[PDB]
């Protein structure tokens, strides 16, 4: 009776704050810093991402509050479209900002020559471009059905359903989910005994408050990330490897995973941009 | 040495001729008020023959 | 509404900002020591043991630039000669002034130059107008040009990478080496030479990588020649204390090289320990000497939290010298990457 | 012995400066228009510099500036179109120097190499090489100022000026007299005198023709970062590191006016003056110009947008323009 409700105001308050988020990130990456180092381009198509990621929310909480997609057919195949455009761009941002620190401290001599601006512009325009290139495959194909008098528009696969259908399956779960944990654990994880090793961070209270600092903030990167991706997806891999009863518990298990996947998309910009040390040099100057 | 060449220095340097303070102002200040129309910072010229203007 | 000289305008300021472009990209790229030191502290050894490239750099450019400087000094020195002779050899004499007449007038280097390498060479008494002109200050190398010059007579020359060591002017004050170790490349100053002021051009440098700081280490005990009652150990400390208490340098890393290794092992057997330090009396050992000499030249970071201070013992040839570099250098390295990346 | 002599008809000499001052400029310009409030705005910004721009010269044709900085680059600009003409490799990159000659020909460089550079802006090849190097100082280059197409005076670290010849290479008169690191001089408007000053907080005036010094100024007390001559001839403004422009005199001898505040205690590191010679514009350590009213003694307006320290300043030679290079890799032009 207001688990509709519930879940609609759930929905909406997640969408207003990751846009507020993301908007805010965006107006200070803008006029505020400027563009010109690798790390603000990365957290800037981050931003772009999150906020693109997050802007379809009310649609679906609308489709669920109404039973039904009043929005016609081509309104949802684009917001299914860039859906799975926006969770791969915000992961592979993740995955190479990841990297880019890996680089930066394990690599010093080497990430003087690739840290660059241009690099960074190419690396981004290869990632919205590869993210396309599966995202498109997705364009041709989802369209608006007709079941019980009343109109959803999930993808439709070819005759084979069940082999192409598991196949995106298992390909979006094994690249988005096993692709981001393997690199960013393995990438931060020598990062951080890198920085155990080398002296400015070590000998002190203050180097080691420091140090501790680093890791407990690279180590809530991963947790949140890890926490708010890990329900969906193997939540989504046992539904479609067993059946389930239609039950309100598993409804609302559902939403709550994909709120838990978008409030990582809404809670990037603040452990992303706010945490990061040249933002509040910004922000302490006014 | 140079203690000898210091003084003879800073003593030709005693003998010169000067003018009073007020002739100098004065005439400062009128060269300053005979290119007064002349200078376009004191006064800004039109934006028409001025040649740094946005394309 | 521009025209072909507003469009050459624009597209020869276009290559000339990606000229910028590769310029800065490849300055960027450079470790900028600066090399500090007292009086024989052993700089020059420092120096002399990272032999590896010390005139490598913009070949190409070098060559094409001074040859202006060339034709130059040669019709300066020819003028001089002329002028010399004064205060059967009439014709050359014209000779010499047409081709003053040509370098007058540019002329490159198609007709003056054969003219003026062949007149020269075929009287006898030019040698002997040269020796009468050291009676005067000339050009150190005008002979020198002359009978190095004569060999070659294209256009575009380029005949040895001795002229332009030889065209070009010693620095006298700040000296340039420029060598590399492991795929990193370094920058070393040498600031010897400026001795007037060092107070107005340490903000020169304003954001070099790292100080490369030498201290003899057997300068404890000596005394300088300057009134007789300044000890010089004391005076390498007040040079550290100004450079670390420094509002250019606050948080550059310093590199203490304690240069003077086997004199300090040869003077602390004959001499007390206590003629630097008359509050210190611990051993007479080198390794405890040794060791208190650093911690109390290390002490005088008076920002600790922040700036780091790397002290190596070296002494003669010690490869690992350089290799003691490399490793504070990709320290400071990390740390502008971690404040790069937002991390630090 | 005679190092009171010295003191004594040292104290005559300012015992007639005091006796020659009988009313000060405030009051000969208490009655004027003051020029009020002045806004300029950057039309150019001449982004290209990568590095700390430490010197500016500009041109006689009004239009064609250049400016060295930290990069190894002498960038000659456009003031009009924004369009980079030239841009020099040097062989030392620690310069604080720039020149550029009346015939628009020349353009000079030097620094902490000892080197005064003179490079050819119009070679046959049509690029820029290197003419002469001019070698015989001990100390760094602090600025140089072209007198013609041949001769070209410098000031030095090691407390000497220096009048040259370009094609001799050989210093034809040195001004000594200097007991500190003379850092900027300001050559005449009719060529024929030159005042410079140093870190022993006085400014010295010489004839470029016999090469002896005719009158000293010890008004400042902390040291000379800047000078730069009347319009006229008559007189000259000198800035120093105690947060005080001075406005001293020729032909009396004195300091005519104190341009200070209370508030801008940073250093002062450029001096320059319009075409009429009312308005002195002096960069600053704190980030932004100050523009002085050079009769009244009071600010007129704040020449703002550098976020790094002015270094560098200069009024076109027909008062169209105020270009300002800072320590940030950009230049500013205002009207
Ligand atoms: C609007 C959506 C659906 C279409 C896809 C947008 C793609 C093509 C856009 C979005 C973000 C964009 C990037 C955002 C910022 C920059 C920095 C700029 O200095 C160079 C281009 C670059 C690197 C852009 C390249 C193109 C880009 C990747
Ligand atoms: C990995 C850890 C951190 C979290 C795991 C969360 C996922 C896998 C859990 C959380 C809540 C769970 C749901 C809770 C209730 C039901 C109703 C039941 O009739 C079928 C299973 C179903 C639908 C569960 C499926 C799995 C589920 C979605
Ligand atoms: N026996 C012995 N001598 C050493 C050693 N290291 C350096 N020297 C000498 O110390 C002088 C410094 O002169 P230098 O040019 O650097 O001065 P400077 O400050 O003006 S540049 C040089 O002549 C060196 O032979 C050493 O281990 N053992
Ligand atoms: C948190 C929102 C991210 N969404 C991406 C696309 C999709 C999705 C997620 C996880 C795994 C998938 O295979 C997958 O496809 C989609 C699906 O089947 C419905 C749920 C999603 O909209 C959701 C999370």
């Amino acid at each position: 009776m207001i688990t509709a409700i519930t879940i609609m105001a759930l929905y909406s308050i997640v969408c207003v704050v990751g846009l507020f988020g993301n908007f805010l990130v965006m107006y200070v990456i803008v006029r505020y810093t400027k563009m010109k180092t690798a790390t603000n381009i990365y957290i800037f198509n981050l931003a772009l991402a999150d906020a693109l990621a997050t802007s379809t929310l009310p649609f679906q909480s609308v489709n669920y509050l109404m039973g039904t997609w009043p929005f016609g057919t081509i309104l949802c195949k684009i917001v299914i479209s860039i859906d799975y455009y926006n969770m791969f761009t915000s992961i592979f941002t993740l995955c190479t900002m990841s990297v880019d620190r890996y680089i930066a401290v394990c690599h010093p001599v080497k990430a003087l020559d690739f840290r660059t601006p241009r690099n960074a512009k190419i690396i981004n325009v290869c990632n919205w471009i590869l993210s396309s290139a599966i995202g498109l495959p997705v364009m041709f194909m989802a369209t608006t059905k007709y079941r019980q008098g009343s109109i959803d528009c999930t993808l439709t696969f070819s005759h084979p359903t069940w082999y192409w259908e598991n196949l995106l399956k298992i390909c979006v779960f094994i690249f988005a989910f096993i692709m981001p944990v393997l690199i960013i654990t393995v990438c931060y994880g020598l990062m951080i005994l890198r920085l155990k090793s080398v002296r400015m961070l070590s000998g002190s209270k203050e180097k080691d408050r420091n140090l501790r600092r680093i890791t407990r903030m690279v180590l809530v990167v991963v947790a949140v990330f890890i926490v708010c991706w890990t329900p969906i997806h193997i939540y989504v891999i046992i539904k479609a490897l067993v059946t389930i009863p239609e039950t309100t518990f598993q409804t609302v298990s559902w939403h709550f995973c994909i709120a838990l996947g978008y409030t990582n998309s809404c809670l990037n910009p603040v452990l992303y941009a706010f945490l990061d040390e040249n933002f509040k040099r910004c922000f302490r100057e006014f | 040495a140079q203690a000898r060449k210091l003084v003879e220095q800073l003593k030709m340097e005693a003998n010169i001729d000067r003018i009073k303070v007020s002739k100098a102002a004065a005439d400062l200040m009128a060269y300053c008020e005979a290119h007064a129309k002349e200078d376009p910072l004191l006064t800004p010229v039109p934006a028409s023959e001025n040649p740094f203007r946005e394309k | 509404t521009l025209s072909a000289e507003d469009k050459a305008a624009v597209e020869r300021s276009k290559m000339i900002d990606r000229n910028l472009r590769e310029d800065g990209e490849k300055a960027a790229r450079e470790v900028k020591l600066l090399l500090l030191g007292a009086g024989e502290s052993g700089k020059s050894t420092i120096v002399k043991q990272m032999k590896i490239i010390h005139e490598a750099g913009y070949s190409e450019e070098e060559c094409k630039q001074y040859k202006a400087v060339v034709y130059s000094n040669t019709i300066q020195s020819i003028i001089a000669i002329i002028r010399a002779m004064g205060r059967s050899a009439r014709a050359d004499d014209a000779r010499q002034l047409f081709v003053l007449a040509g370098a007058a007038e540019e002329g490159f280097m198609t007709a003056e130059l054969a003219g003026v390498i062949k007149r020269l060479w075929k009287d006898s008494g030019v040698q002997a107008c040269f020796n009468r002109s050291r009676e005067y200050q000339l050009n150190d190398s005008a002979a020198y040009y002359l009978n190095d010059l004569d060999r070659i007579a294209q256009p575009n020359y380029i005949p040895t990478q001795q002229d332009v060591l030889r065209t070009r002017v010693k620095t006298t004050g700040i000296v340039e080496t420029h060598f590399t170790f492991k795929d990193l490349h370094f920058k070393m100053f040498d600031v010897g030479g400026q001795r007037s002021e060092r107070k107005k051009w340490i903000h020169c440098f304003e954001g070099v990588t790292a100080i490369i700081f030498c201290v003899a280490l057997s300068d404890y005990d000596l005394v300088l020649a300057e009134d007789e009652e300044m000890n010089r150990m004391h005076e390498s400390m007040k040079l550290f204390d100004s450079i670390c208490n420094n509002k250019w340098f606050t948080d550059t890393s310093i590199i203490l090289f304690l240069n003077k290794k086997d004199l300090f092992e040869e003077k602390i057997k004959k001499s007390p320990l206590t003629i630097c330090y008359p509050e210190y009396a611990g051993s007479n050992t080198y390794e405890e000497a040794a060791a208190y000499i650093q911690c109390q030249f290390e002490d005088l970071n008076k920002r600790k939290d922040t700036k780091e201070i790397y002290t190596h013992f070296t002494c003669a040839t010690d490869t690992k010298n350089v290799q003691f570099v490399f490793d504070a250098v990709t320290d400071v390295i990390i740390k502008n990457n971690l404040k790069d990346c937002g991390l630090f | 012995q005679l190092r009171q002599e010295a003191e004594q008809l040292k104290n005559q000499i300012r015992d007639a400066r005091k006796a020659c001052a009988d009313a000060t400029l405030s009051q000969i310009t208490n009655n004027i228009d003051p020029v009020g409030r002045i806004q300029m705005r950057t039309r150019r910004t001449l982004r290209g510099h990568l590095a700390k721009i430490y010197a500016m010269h500009w041109g006689t044709d009004s239009r064609l500036l250049v400016s060295a900085s930290q990069d190894g680059k002498l960038i000659i600009w456009d003031s009009y179109t924004t369009n980079k003409v030239h841009a020099i490799p040097l062989r030392s990159s620690w310069v604080m120097t720039c020149a550029y000659a009346p015939s628009g020909n020349y353009v000079a460089c030097g620094g902490l190499d000892n080197i005064c550079s003179i490079y050819n802006l119009k070679t046959r090849e049509g690029n820029v090489r290197v003419s002469r190097e001019l070698a015989g100082h001990t100390g760094y280059l602090s600025c140089c100022r072209f007198l013609d197409d041949n001769q070209i005076v410098t000031s030095s670290g090691d407390t000497t000026c220096a009048l040259w010849d370009i094609e001799t290479g050989q210093q034809t008169t040195t001004f000594t007299g200097h007991t500190g690191d003379v850092m900027s001089l300001s050559l005449a408007p009719d060529t024929r005198l030159f005042v410079s000053g140093a870190c022993d907080a006085s400014a010295k005036l010489w004839d470029v023709r016999e090469g002896m010094c005719r009158q000293t100024f010890t008004g400042h007390e902390s040291d000379i970062n800047a000078i730069c001559f009347f319009p006229n001839g008559n007189a000259f403004a000198t800035g120093s590191d105690d947060a005080t422009c001075r406005l001293f005199d020729l032909r009396a001898d004195q300091e005519l006016m104190t341009y200070s505040h209370d508030n801008i205690i940073c250093g002062i590191t450029s001096v320059s003056f319009s075409k009429s010679g009312r308005l002195l514009l002096a960069g600053y350590d704190d980030f932004n110009c100050n523009v002085w009213d050079a009769l009244k003694a009071d600010r007129a307006g704040v020449l703002a947008g550098h976020d790094n320290r002015v270094s560098c300043l200069g009024v076109t030679d027909d008062g169209m323009a105020v270009a300002t290079g800072s320590w940030d890799s950009f230049l500013k032009i205002w009207n």
